[PDB]
């Protein structure tokens, strides 16, 4: 069991570190539900602008 | 009282014999039961350390 928190450590490490990071540790961009958040807010903030 | 004190020595011989069992059977079998429980006790560290 112990061994299986050490994924879900990493797991949760990547979602904070989604915040003030556009890479995950390994150096890919966020593409998860994080990263289509931030997508919605781009079109919002030029729906906004138009 | 001589006669008396004869038959608690000649009854002390069964203590000492199942004693000797006893001892005899947690040598041979809590002891190697106790390491393995021990090694198992040991790997869990390094994983908590991890």
């Amino acid at each position: 069991l112990t061994t299986e928190q050490i994924n879900m450590t990493k797991e949760q490490k990547e979602a904070q570190r989604a915040q003030t990071s556009d890479t995950r540790t390994d150096g890919t961009r966020v593409a998860g539900s994080v990263g289509k958040q931030k997508e919605l807010y781009d079109q919002q903030i030029t729906s906004y602008k138009r | 009282a001589t006669k008396a004190e004869y038959a608690l020595t000649k009854l002390k011989l069964s203590n000492e014999s199942v004693t000797y069992c006893t001892a005899q059977y947690n040598l041979s079998s809590m002891l190697p039961q106790q390491l393995l429980m021990l090694k198992n006790q040991t790997t869990q560290v390094a994983e908590q350390t991890k």
